[PDB]
RNA sequence: UAGCGGAAAGGCUUUGGGUGCUUGCCGGCGAAUUGCAAUGUCAUUUUGCGCAAGGAUAAAUCAUUUGUAUACGACUUAAA
RNA sequence: CGCUCAAGCGUGUUACCUAUACUCCACCGUCAGGGUUAAUAUGAUGCCCUGACGAGUAGGCAGGCGUGGAGGUCAGUGACGAAGCCUAGGCUGUAAAGCUGGGUAGAACGGCCUCUAGUGCAGAUCUUGGUGGUAGUAGCAAAUAUUCAAAUGAGAACUU
RNA sequence: ACGUGAAAUUGUUGAAAGGGAAGGGCAUUUGAUCAGACAUGGGCCAGCAUCAGUUUUA
């Protein structure tokens, strides 16, 4: 509940509609966003059928000549990009100037990565979802049907992890430190005071 | 204190397919078809002139200044506005020659009464 | 030293409307961590005036002001139905605007 | 007389041609290419036309027009090398060059500044269609003028001020900063 | 043929009495408050005295912060917890014809030089009224900082929630 | 001075020098009159104007020609 | 669009959104019920007070706006510029319309009380006259065939 | 191709907009332009206080 210059978010163990139901709502509202990792948004059901919900989304298209006709994109991204400029009236000036506002991305490129990013609860198969039923992981998907880099968004959204644990330890010791002092120092009178001002 | 003056609608009332087609005229003419929706009154449409619409009768035919308007075309017809200066203005006809124009002028600003023209040609 | 801000951030949502129709004449505004109806009745009756700038010089200056206030809540989520002394642009919608802490109790 | 123009009239020359027997359509795209130019470049373009280097762009009036390659100076497809429309035009420089040599202008400095070619009165004739059906053949004759004058620098400069206006409260702004 | 009388409004008599005000219970003499509005905005300052043109008598010492003897309007401030006590001021002297003055016919401008024109009479008093100030000032610590520092806020101050 | 970073790396630490301020704790002068509020103007883009330092010194079309191409454009070749 | 201890199905309990409807106030018109020149300037057709109501094709009645002529009247306006025409100037009327600034132009024309009519147009495959898009397009292809120099001329695929 | 010389319809110059038409109604903003009593001796736009009429929220 409050305004940023941009907020990064991090799918993965989002559902899709309900988290896509609130990307949305905030554009309208001169926000901005940024998903991440859409490789790994989540969807209720069981594998299978969604791949129908799909075959047939696949199966509809212009008849006297496709080229113009429903433009079935695959690769996950655009997806969770669909699900979204659908719900938003997305031919007036102001649906635009809204989706201008966004970006999605399969993966975790630069400009961001040394950036803290959120998740966004009302929205997190493990707060929804009933424990005993199934759920489609996107990606995994998308690959049945088209996106040729199912191995190489996966070959990299590692050269980075094993990085992010040489920056943390780093970001202990320092801290396992400059909390240890703060023990003794005087960690006395000044704190008798603001240990009350508290 | 004289009340203040309140328009209603200011737009002027333009007759239907006025800009449309070439040879029908912007003066208001009333719809008597069938098929009509300026008529039978339809969400985003013309409106119409009403009687609801008519101005205050505390302050009708009253300009900005707070002022009647008489037409002039001499010396003459300035006599019934001379202890009238308050309520009713004047007004110098199109059709009177230039020199004569000089000559109500002078004894208009006399009396003090106020000429909503003039100005003056110049 | 940092910061001089003596007003609270906020946002232009929408006028007030219908499915359909709709009225430009009142305002709803969004404040910064106001979740409830009780929490809005601090700001009732307090000055608002959003600001935007100009290429031409008016009076010594390129920014220009709307004034206007605040009326009444709306609805279970903290926003706030708003009254402004000339209306909105409405492409103002989604940009930001001052509440002021003035008329104080 | 004379189109709106405006530009100085001490420093101009002009001539006009009054029902010329040539193509109303053709004349105004020969007329477009020419305007703008200094007179001397104009007269040797106009020869490059008559015959077949240069050519007449046909902007506005080029319905089912053929492409060509010399088209691509100026950026169009559809181009054209209509000669009796140029030999009109043609003439009229020459006499309005002649008139500035009269009131002693220098040629050098001389471009066409304002040029125009609307309709005249329809010359009728007629034809003889199938099923005893008469039709008309009417030629579409034109109304040439232009003017030349002599192109100099420093137009403009210009304009406003602002006689300033402020409140109190924004005077005595200024008062503190001009301290500090 | 009407052509209307020139005679006039002349009104009906009235019936709006003039009561004095009944100023909030928060407000009392001693009482150190936050400008909200005009030049000294966010600036910490002293109430003093009740005016009877429904305006707040305030000081804020002079030689603290460089705020002067001056009006403020009740609407356009907060008032905080903490008070301090005027038991050797006077501020009996001091009322509406105080602050009289004659507006300027009208003039402006070239360099409407003005460094200039304040009253000797002005000056004093307000030297008097910060001697017995800061002697009560000093008596509590960290007081004399609090009305230096101006007043602004934080990412994470949500004012509905605040005391003051 | 060092190195790291190719996924859209255009950014991250880092040795050292020089130069201000330092509210870690006490001092001494200044602010008024914008007159009881009036966003009270402190951002960030492009841009072409003249300055005054440093730097480099071309191509494409048309016309001509060709047939591996060709309705007309286009395409493919040649030519100091 | 998307939704799966729902954003589904059955049932309960609260808040909240919102119509030209309902309540209250401003102004307009219509209709009814009253009061008043008892010298007491200006319209007794006046000048005030109180209460209710307002959708509407076919249809009926009422009150007004404009056009061409006729009788009266402002000792009306005008070559120092009448009528007409043009104008992202202005003012009044709910409106039909009227008044007026700037330009163009060069002989007649207005208001108020009445009379009178060949008295108001967007439609009729309407009548007569003028001009568009279409378009520098369709096309100017049947009777076998033209070519080279010289002359005249401003100019020659076409004349001698 | 001759008093006045309207409209359809065209040319030039100037201003504005243009992602499968334009053209309207309600309400603002920006750009242009325009009426209207601060002149005599040398009205327009707001703020606070106490009241009345109608409401809302603890």
């Amino acid at each position: 509940s409050s305004f940023e210059p941009v907020v990064v978010i991090d799918g993965k163990g989002h559902l899709l509609g309900r988290l896509a139901s609130t990307v949305a709502k905030q554009l309208l509202n001169g926000q901005k966003i940024v998903v991440v990792r859409a490789e790994a948004l989540n969807i209720s059901g069981e594998f299978f059928r969604n791949k129908l919900k799909y075959h047939d989304y696949l199966r509809k298209a212009t008849a006297f000549n496709k080229t113009r006709g429903p433009f079935h994109f695959r690769a996950p991204s655009r997806i969770f990009y669909k699900a979204v400029r659908g719900m938003i009236s997305h031919k007036t000036a102001r649906g635009k100037a809204a989706l201008e506002r966004l970006k999605v991305f399969e993966g975790v490129p630069p400009p961001y990565d040394k950036k803290k990013r959120v998740v966004v609860p009302q929205a997190l198969r493990v707060l929804r979802l009933k424990p005993g039923r199934k759920y489609t992981t996107l990606g995994k998907l998308s690959t049945s049907v088209g996106w040729k880099y199912e191995d190489v968004v996966a070959k990299l959204e590692e050269k980075r992890k094993a990085r992010s644990a040489e920056y943390y330890l780093k970001k202990k010791a320092y801290n396992a430190v400059v909390a240890n002092k703060s023990a003794t120092v005087g960690t006395e009178v000044s704190e008798k005071l603001a240990a009350l001002g508290y | 204190l004289h009340p203040k003056i309140v328009k209603k609608h200011t737009k002027k009332f333009k007759r239907h397919h006025s800009d449309r087609y070439h040879r029908v005229s912007e003066n208001w003419r009333k719809q008597k078809g069938i098929d009509s929706v300026v008529r039978r009154r339809f969400r985003g449409n013309i409106s119409e002139p009403t009687i609801g619409y008519g101005s205050n009768k505390k302050t009708k035919f009253m300009g900005p200044d707070g002022r009647k308007v008489v037409l002039v075309s001499n010396v003459k017809g300035l006599t019934p506005l001379l202890m009238h200066t308050k309520t009713f203005a004047a007004e110098i006809a199109h059709n009177v020659s230039s020199k004569n124009r000089i000559a109500i002028l002078a004894e208009a600003k006399k009396n003090g009464i106020k000429v909503t023209n003039a100005k003056a040609r110049l | 030293a940092e910061s001089h801000r003596l007003y609270v951030k906020g946002k232009h949502l929408s006028y007030q409307r219908s499915k359909s129709v709709n009225n430009p004449n009142v305002s709803l505004v969004k404040i910064e961590g106001v979740a409830n109806p009780e929490d809005a009745k601090f700001y009732l009756g307090k000055r608002v005036a959003y600001v935007y700038r100009c290429s031409k010089e008016v009076r010594g200056s390129k920014i220009r002001v709307i004034w206007g206030k605040i009326n009444r809540t709306h609805g279970n989520s903290g926003v706030v139905r708003a009254t402004f002394r000339s209306n909105l642009p409405a492409k103002t919608f989604g940009a930001s605007v001052r509440i002021f802490l003035y008329p104080s109790n | 007389r004379y189109g709106a123009t405006s530009t100085n009239p001490a420093k101009s020359a002009s001539a006009r041609g009054s029902y010329l027997r040539v193509s109303y359509k053709n004349t105004r795209e020969t007329a477009q290419a020419i305007s703008g130019w200094n007179l001397q470049k104009a007269q040797k373009y106009l020869d490059q036309v008559l015959d077949h280097q240069r050519a007449i762009p046909f902007r506005r009036f080029n319905s089912s027009i053929g492409r060509t390659a010399q088209g691509k100076e100026f950026g169009v497809t559809k181009a054209r090398w209509p000669a009796k429309s140029v030999k009109f035009v043609q003439g009229l420089l020459q006499n309005a060059a002649s008139n500035a040599e009269a009131k002693g202008l220098d040629a050098t400095r001389l471009y066409v500044s304002h040029i125009q070619v609307n309709q005249a009165p329809k010359q009728r004739r007629r034809t003889f269609r199938a099923h005893g059906r008469i039709n008309k053949y009417e030629s579409s004759p034109s109304h040439i003028e232009l003017v030349v004058t002599e192109k100099e620098e420093a137009v403009e400069k210009a304009s406003e001020k602002k006689v300033a206006r402020l409140s109190s409260r924004q005077r005595g702004r200024l008062a503190t900063q001009k301290r500090i | 043929k009407w052509y209307p009388a020139e005679e006039v409004p002349a009104p009906k008599q009235t019936r709006k009495a003039a009561r004095p005000q009944k100023l909030r219970a928060s407000l009392v003499p001693g009482t150190v408050l936050i400008l909200l509005a005009g030049r000294f905005r966010g600036k910490r300052v002293v109430y003093l005295k009740h005016l009877e043109d429904n305006t707040l008598l305030v000081s804020g010492p002079f030689k603290v912060n460089g705020v002067p003897l001056r009006r403020v309007n009740a609407r356009y401030v907060i008032a905080t917890s903490t008070r301090v006590s005027l038991e050797g001021v006077n501020t009996e002297k001091f009322n509406v014809a105080y602050f009289s003055r004659e507006k300027l016919s009208r003039k402006q401008r070239a360099e409407a030089q003005p460094k200039k024109e304040i009253k000797a009479e002005r000056i004093e008093d307000q030297k008097n009224i910060d001697k017995a100030l800061l002697a009560e000032i000093k008596k509590t610590p960290l007081l004399k900082q609090y009305l230096a520092a101006t007043f602004s806020l934080k990412n994470g101050d949500r004012p509905h929630l605040l005391k003051f």
